[PDB]
């Protein structure tokens, strides 16, 4: 279900990183396969060439934490009105406190030492279940 | 404007907007089970103060188009804050 | 422009927001609605400095850039106990434990 439409209609976009993370843009190809594109440092923007009907998602390039684009999960380039490029505003979501805590703990502890933390077994498994694109694509497919 | 009191394990009393506290489903169940006071025997004030800052941050930046800043978490409180967040479902 | 605050006295911390253009007296009316003490029985502070009722929060140093939702600015509160005001006292939060070796 989640794949780019082969419209062959150019759509010029500005990927605008309004987050403190290094952003990894991901294009869902014609077979639904996630294709990584060059990263964007925090606070930077790039004018990119895409097509109408194409599917994009944005992640933190280092940890694969999910990011929002125009307040939602997926970005679909649309029709350029009067030659104006479409802004793809990439922002941090309002993560849950739990997800934000899991991010901070993952950034301080090597994956080998998650088992040495004095926490309940369910939290060790939550730490090990690192954010991933395939898992989110399956979540978004079921929905 | 309705407010609720969240009391830490060390006796600090945090008065937050009722709408903000209701971010936690666990808190909502403890309020709709004094009458608008919840005691947290396991959550110290260095953790409970940060949970209240999270509620403010969440209510302010949810569905907002003004660039969202990172929610800061000092490494020293990350483990207990993770446990509190897991219990509170927030 | 909204400013995000922690009004603190002893072991009480009120989390609230206010306009940067709103005054110290208007903030005392907010405290009155919560702690049930009139503005004439309250003293508000920014650090050890007593704040004037007619001053806006912005004039007192509470700016949106320094009083954020995720990191609110602290306003000290002292109540009038019979004839005299008590000394400004804010009980500190608990100390976090030592960071584990794995962190
Ligand atoms: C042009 O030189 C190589 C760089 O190409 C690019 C780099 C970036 C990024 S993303 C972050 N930083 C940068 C610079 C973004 C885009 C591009 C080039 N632009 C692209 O690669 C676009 C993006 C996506 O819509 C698929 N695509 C295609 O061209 C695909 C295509 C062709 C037709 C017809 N229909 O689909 C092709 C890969 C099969």
């Amino acid at each position: 279900v989640l794949r780019s439409v082969n419209s062959r209609e150019p759509s010029q976009v500005i990927f605008c990183n309004r987050s403190p993370r290094v952003v990894l843009p991901v294009w869902l190809n014609f077979d639904g396969e996630p294709q990584p594109y060059p990263t964007l440092p925090p606070g930077t923007g790039r004018r990119i060439h895409s097509y109408r009907g194409h599917l994009w998602l944005f992640r933190d390039a280092g940890t694969h934490d999910g990011l929002l684009v125009n307040q939602t999960e997926l970005f679909v380039p649309s029709l350029n009105v009067d030659g104006q490029p479409i802004f793809a505003n990439i922002t941090l979501p309002v993560y849950t406190l739990k997800e934000r805590c899991l991010q901070v703990v993952r950034s301080l502890v090597k994956p080998e030492n998650y088992r040495r933390l004095d926490i309940v077994r369910s939290l060790y498994e939550d730490l090990e279940d690192h954010p991933n694109v395939q898992k989110d694509l399956e979540r978004l497919t079921q929905e | 404007m309705m407010y609720v009191k969240l009391i830490s394990s060390d006796g600090h009393e945090f008065i937050v907007k009722r709408e903000h506290a209701l971010t936690s489903g666990t808190i909502k169940a403890m309020l709709s089970g004094e009458t608008n006071e919840v005691n947290f025997r396991e959550i110290p004030s260095h953790v409970l103060s940060k949970v209240c800052m999270y509620f403010t941050y969440k209510v302010r930046y949810t569905n907002s188009s003004t660039e969202i800043p990172e929610f800061p978490i000092a490494p020293e409180i990350a483990l207990e804050l993770l446990m509190a967040a897991n219990f509170l479902d927030c | 422009m909204d400013v995000f605050l922690m009004i603190r006295r002893h072991k009480t911390t009120i989390f609230t927001d206010a306009k940067e253009s709103s005054t110290v007296f208007e903030l005392k009316r907010i405290v009155e609605g919560i702690l049930k003490r009139p503005p004439d029985e309250q003293r508000l502070y920014k650090d050890d400095q007593l704040l004037d009722d007619g001053k806006t929060l912005g004039e007192c140093g509470f700016t949106s850039q320094t009083a954020r939702p995720q990191a609110p600015a602290t306003v000290g509160l002292a109540f009038r106990a019979d004839d005299t005001f008590e000394a400004l006292c804010i009980e500190p939060f608990s100390s976090p434990p030592e960071l584990p070796d794995v962190m």
